[PDB]
């Protein structure tokens, strides 16, 4: 008996069904550590990270929402990404898009 | 991308079909349904979701939500779901699914720059409780009864005085002006009883023209057929409700003749056990009509060891009967019966009574009508198993029907759930975020109106809130100006109309009552149960349908001991 | 520990009871808010240990003697009465003539 | 039927011819009349009389009272006796039989369904006291002192600063403004004085003006002739009271001198016995003058072995006075006489001084005016015996001479009796109500115009309002607007017709002084003697008429150890 | 006549020359003017000077000071001076020479009857604090503030929510007028920050014409460069000040792409050593722009043995971090770092870094800011010796430049400089009077607009007010109308002009924020250096014109164990 | 003294402690509240003997064990943070799983 305990069944749920997604390779170029979170607009991270831009138009980290992918310097890696929903429109962050798409 | 249910629920909280236990309780509940959408859920902190152009938009603040509970555990009268939670101009906008609708699909409640965050995850969230028997001898009482998870309290009373120490009567214009404009510096919403107690309707007219909600009826002003008829008659009159605490000494009759005069009229009978007041020894058989409205005090609530023990001298105290005198401890006496105590816990269950109350400091505990409440429910499973409602290995209808008893019922017996009473759209933010481990014992935070009214607070000077000594504080929502508006003072239409609120310059929201004489058995919800129950004169056993109805005391109770330092 | 209200209210019985326990040690005879802070606080402590509040009622009339306490005091102390957390929730005990 | 006078008195409480004591005092008191008809007492409770076409009527609220103290033992200037009080508004309706005159006889008090009852049967009710010396070092001492029974304070302050460490003043329109709104807040009536030592009138007219109801003539800034003929030339005008501190260096003349420049005008003179300052050491000997109105501060009532050993510091914090200044040492030591201070006790007793005040954290203590009043009783009746004025066997006159101490006389001192200061008919109703084992220690409950505003209360989330821990918590009448439709603030006559109060948005009822020039000693109640006084210069010894005036010191007092825990 | 030096500064207090020590430190401040007249002192008491005629004199009301301090040892960034200081209107008259100028020479401060005396010969008066990174998590916070001799706070929140929990941000409209009708509850002066995470400006101007000072950026809410562009754009449209919390997981770009996005803008960096958040590692090279105004907040300062241990979890609670997380804990350690931390001690000698501030309650402590820069001011002394600006055998440069630090810099940088964060004349009276022995730990008396609001304060019921229990209680200042009257609620221009306070029916005096967006680093009192700073990227060594920049850990402090019960 | 809110809050704490101390050594089994208290007190005292927030941090679970409490107990106190006055200023202890 533990007060308020949970009873969690078993297996697995799966995040971001049915939408499309990418795989990109990544690399840290920078001198300086890099984290990003799972809805940031990947096209628009620190201009050290670098990769295909134009594919990750309108795309997000597949990663479960809240969770970061870490890039410590000189540190390269494939990532998958999931496309953004919604009205898909892109405001903030570096100031690239500010509008659909 | 997959992730497991287990750490899934350690980040987000439960989802369907995961079961939590209620504190330290048999009780357990079981997710009926999320309106999330996985992997777009909101959360709050460095580096999550709610940030500009991700989780948070662009819109201006009359097109996002003020406050946003994120993923919560509703646990209400209409269903246990996952949802976010919408508050907006201190009302409950909508529950659904939070976020920005600008990268982020089905989105319902808009998150922007206007917004504030809860984080509920992990966290169960219900609506205010709703004490309507409550005896305001001291201001004291409201700040517990906050702590407790009670938003609203109803109930009469001028302080410590002979009058209020027996009775929920705000006595006459004077009193109640006074009450009234006293209430604004309370931080619960509040409504007035008057002393109904007389046979010239003009004098109660004067009582709910001056704002009282209304009547209680006591027998120690004089419970007999004249003036129940007279209050009733006022009632019908002013859609206002009458509170009942019958003719313990069948004096002017017997329950029947009580009923009689009643005359199928809607009324509130307050401790229809008993052991709180009434015709001895079977007012308890007024739950079989379907114009009473039957509630329960939380003394008796549940039977347990000790019950029996200390209601004498408590009997006592309250009416001012001496000791000395025979008849005064006879009729004590009478009102103390194992019998009906513990049938009482079986026609909860059975949804034949209604509501829970406390009958604050005259008979009853101000902090812990939802508690008592909880502590009924996990006996009556321990002894009578699964209900027939109940649907899957959960105890999720048992769970709705005893919520109800101290939230919509209540409201719905007083006129006043129109504003408050449930976690619907459009009724007043009072809500209660609560921790599984500590849930209808300790809450974690008590929302009045949209704002943080009270909540467990640590060393002020800390680097965190966290560390210790914790302890509840009152917040912002219950200071000056800030709780004004976050309260509501309940009016009856005769006082709205006469302008009484501009006249006392009562400065917190004011909300009037409706619907008082409508409202029947049938319309409790989870609780219609109009049983064919009879009670032994001699014996005082009580039957339903000739079947006894009995329980066993508890020797230890869950919500007890392992909680509290006194 | 999220202590209520009530909870911090015992705190100051508690404490009360500690002045008390010491001027008894020391052989004083106690007045009137000594007396009843002591035996209080001692009905407290039984409720803890899971006493019933009938043997309480009968506990609490033996922990101060006429002797241990000033005049009058007994005469001014009719009854006690305090509530504690009992293994089955909270309870009333009353302690009538605790003095003798 | 018939009764036994003692089952009655269980009952109802005391009759004509019982007697009982105050407290654990020689003091006894024997009831003077009783109001009631035998076998019509009212009583509150389940099965009791107070109840719907029995003890209560069917009158509206205008035709009833809000209030009624059942069975209630006043002790008053006037009279100690048994009878019922009725309050309606806010105020003092009558003292006689309550009840309902559709059944009952001799009903002088209807109660109806407006009215509340507040039991007092075995209890004794008094007026609440007036103290006329309050340092407003902290707002802290209103709660303290209306806990020990004074519901009105009239003194002067702006926190705690110097000026206000030392006396009794609010300095000038602008903390004069500031301290009127703040009186607001506090839960007891307030009346402020100003810094009456200034030679040019328009300085003191501008206070007036500005909402003070009085002047006080400190010598800390400068007791001198001008000072003091300026500041009565301006109370003449505007009809306000001076309070006068004398000149205890004698630099500017001696005590003649200064009552040569007081020139027969009213002047209220504090802690005229010199302790707490004046004119070293014969100032005492102003008691035998007309235009004198001579009151007490505490810490010399009564005479006892530790009095003088702790005087000399407290004299030197509250003066700022350095010990190592031999000439501040000098004059500390020259207001504490042993002579002087035994004297004092007997001439209180004589009804030479009449008033007692505190002079509240300046060399007096705010919650024991009324208590050191009666040891000063008891100690007087234990050394003198029975006073010639007292008839039967029984302290009733010594009881009133003293009571009068702290209610009327200071009332009539100050130009306020026509608010406060009895329980008489048309007055506020500050009531104390008292049970008789701490009558005068510790009060069951304090009424401010008609709402309960402080009482003992117990756990609040009991089964009843009396379970441990008990202890002073503020009720109803201390809240927000209830408060302030329950409370007084003083002003001047001139600041009234200003508009002060719509200026400063004062929320609190507002009451105007007047006949503060016109009182004079022998219109204190109970206490007019001018005696034949003198004091040797080198001796200090008293003489009245050449007798010497002394007393022995108390090694022991009651109202003391048997009630406090510290 | 004549007088020792030794003697005089017993009467007195020290004069010219005179040296102090501050509390148990090793800062030695000496008297650098005397204003005063020798032999022409005002001091109060019995048979002392301020009495009429002598030191007190004839003046009207409007001729005279409400209030002087005298005899006060003024400790502010323009001097360390010996003077009298007088106080009208709740403001700060004048700085020079009080008493009677018919009789005595050189009078700048008229004394009259309606003058109030404060007697600070032997005390240290400084300015109320200003504390400008307060995250509004509970009301208590205020008192623990007002409490340690801070009268002004800045910041935002809703209450302890989780987006207040982890930023300064009042979100919305509806939450920023709601804290603004709370704010007139609390004892100090208040400013309130909005959310400024945005790229859509009229979501800002919403804020900022609601009532807003200025906006936060968070990291936890998005700290992109678009919202920081958005956010400035919109402080230069509405003349607010815009505070920051930079992307300290780089994001969205390094700390140069961050400074790129400012371009040149004012802005004041909060926590800009980094540990409370920013750009790692290199967040404090940004005080070597011109167009940035850093503070600090207090956990790390100074640096101590354990430091370092107790940051991680203050870390993870305060920004909702997950521990099992591992890029949480990943991005938590990155935020602590001995080199950084060692670093911001000399960068505050220095006067690189110009404030400091709590962060209260989000890894911060409300009640410390006072105490911990005085703790490094005495750590650097220790360590470093004399500043290159000293002048003589004293600290009194060291001690302009750190007082300077939360009084008159913060001021300067919110626009509110105009009205308090300095003891000079026009500004409101907000003063704190200290016994050299507990300077900057335990305050004799704090003084809001004129008015004491808070005060150590003794026994209630005893005769003078220093016996024990000595503790701090609130005083008249902070009581109803007369603390709306001593406080000030600071307003956008915006709001203001929209009728903000008249709508809300604010009741506190009202001040308008102004010249937010042209201070610039040069404005900074004693702490304008733009030093040529770098951080090793591999390393973290802060090194400023290639020299290393670092300290010691201190393994006992002064102002600490000698104080604090706990 | 000058006691500030702070140190009058921590009173309240050392109080809270002082029950659960004496119903240790009555030999019941702590509820949550107690355990919390007792705890911190523990915690509190070590920084005023002067003892490293280091030293603290692991001294701390070892005050009591699963045996001394209630079921439920351990599992309801995931950690346990206090702040005192250390020799080098106040400082914030924080105990992960203090019972074990
Ligand atoms: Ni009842
Ligand atoms: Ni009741
Ligand atoms: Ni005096
Ligand atoms: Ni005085
Ligand atoms: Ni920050
Ligand atoms: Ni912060």
């Amino acid at each position: 008996m533990i007060p308020g305990e949970y009873h969690v069944k078993p297996g697995q749920i799966a995040l971001n069904t049915g939408r499309a997604t990418c795989r990109v390779v990544v690399e840290n170029h920078g001198d300086r550590p890099i984290q990003v979170g799972s809805h940031y607009h990947f096209a628009e991270v620190n201009p050290a990270l670098k990769f295909d831009r134009q594919q990750a138009a309108g795309y997000r980290l597949n990663i479960p929402a809240g969770t970061a992918v870490r890039f410590e310097p000189g540190q390269k890696r494939e990532v998958e990404l999931v496309a953004f929903a919604g009205h898909r429109a892109v405001f903030g962050f570096r100031g690239e898009v500010m509008g659909p798409l | 991308s997959n992730i497991s249910r287990q750490a899934y629920a350690d980040m987000f909280g439960p989802t369907v079909g995961d079961k939590v236990r209620l504190a330290d309780t048999e009780l357990w509940i079981e997710v009926e349904d999320d309106l999330t959408t996985y992997g777009e859920e909101v959360k709050f902190g460095g580096g999550k979701v709610i940030r500009d152009g991700m989780g948070q938009g662009q819109m201006l603040a009359a097109d996002c939500v003020d406050l946003v509970l994120t993923n919560a555990l509703i646990v209400d009268h209409w269903g246990i779901v996952k949802a976010d939670i919408g508050v907006k101009d201190g009302r409950i906008f909508a529950i659904g699914k939070a976020g920005n609708p600008d990268i982020q699909p089905n989105v319902t409640i808009p998150i922007g720059a206007a917004t504030e965050v809860i984080a509920a995850e992990g966290k169960i969230v219900t609506a205010g409780g709703i004490d309507t028997h409550i005896h305001w001898i001291c201001p004291q009482q409201a700040e517990e009864a906050l702590v407790s998870g009670v938003t609203t309290m109803v109930g009469g009373g001028t302080g410590p005085a002979a009058g209020t120490h027996a009775t929920t009567c705000t006595p006459g214009p004077w009193y109640i002006s006074r009450m009234l404009q006293a209430a604004d510096s309370l931080p619960v919403n509040i409504g007035l009883l008057g002393k109904g107690n007389v046979s010239q309707p003009d004098a109660l007219r004067e009582q709910v023209a001056a704002g009282v909600i209304g009547l209680k009826i006591q027998e120690d002003w004089g419970a007999t057929p004249a003036a129940i008829d007279c209050a009733l008659t006022v009632a019908d009159e002013m859609d206002i409700q009458v509170a009942l605490h019958s003719d313990t000494l069948n004096e002017s009759g017997f329950v029947e003749d009580t009923l009689a005069a009643i005359g199928g009229r809607t009324i509130h009978t307050f401790h229809t056990e008993g052991a709180g007041g009434g015709h001895a020894p079977d007012i308890i058989t007024a739950c079989a009509h379907p114009n009473i409205l039957p509630s329960s005090t939380n003394p008796t609530l549940p039977y347990t060891l000790n019950t029996i023990d200390e209601h004498l001298d408590m009997l006592m105290v309250c009416h001012h009967l001496d000791p000395d005198i025979a008849e005064d401890v006879a009729f004590a006496e009478s009102r103390i019966r194992r019998e009906t105590i513990a049938a009482e816990d079986v026609l909860h269950d059975l949804g034949a009574f209604s509501l829970t109350s406390s009958d604050s400091q005259a008979m009853g505990r101000v902090g812990e009508v939802i508690l008592r409440t909880w502590q009924v429910a996990h006996r009556m499973k321990v002894q009578r198993g699964a209900l027939a409602e109940e649907t899957g290995d959960n105890d999720n209808f048992r769970v709705k029907r005893y919520i109800a008893k101290y939230t919509i019922n209540p409201a719905l017996t007083h006129g006043i759930a129109h504003e408050v009473g449930s976690i619907e759209v459009g009724k007043l933010a009072d809500l209660v975020v609560w921790s599984p481990a500590f849930f209808g014992v300790k809450p974690a935070t008590v929302i009045k109106g949209g704002m943080i009214a009270i909540a467990p607070m640590g060393d002020i000077n800390a680097s965190i809130p966290t560390p210790q000594p914790v302890h509840y504080r009152p917040m912002f929502g219950a200071l000056g100006s800030a709780r004004h508006h976050c309260r509501l003072t309940f009016l009856s239409q005769a006082a709205a109309a006469n302008g009484v609120a501009e006249r006392l310059n009562l400065r917190s929201a004011i909300a009037v009552v409706k619907g008082c004489r409508t409202v029947q058995k049938a319309d409790m919800v989870h609780n219609s149960l109009q049983p064919n129950i009879t009670v032994d004169a001699q014996t005082y056993e009580v039957r339903v349908d000739g079947e006894l109805i009995t329980s066993e005391p508890a020797d230890v109770l869950p919500m007890a001991q392992r909680y509290f330092l006194f | 520990m999220e202590l209520t209200p009530r909870e911090k209210d015992k705190l100051l019985l508690f404490t009360a009871a500690l002045v008390a326990e010491r001027r008894l040690a020391r052989g004083l005879k106690l007045n009137y808010p000594e007396s009843v802070a002591l035996i209080s606080a001692f009905i407290m402590e039984g409720a803890r240990d899971g006493k019933s509040v009938a043997s309480l009622m009968e506990e609490g009339r033996h922990v101060l003697t006429r002797e241990q306490v000033m005049e009058g005091v007994p005469e001014m102390i009719p009854d006690i009465q305090v509530e504690a957390t009992f293994p089955d929730g909270s309870k009333l005990v009353t302690v009538h003539n605790p003095i003798i």
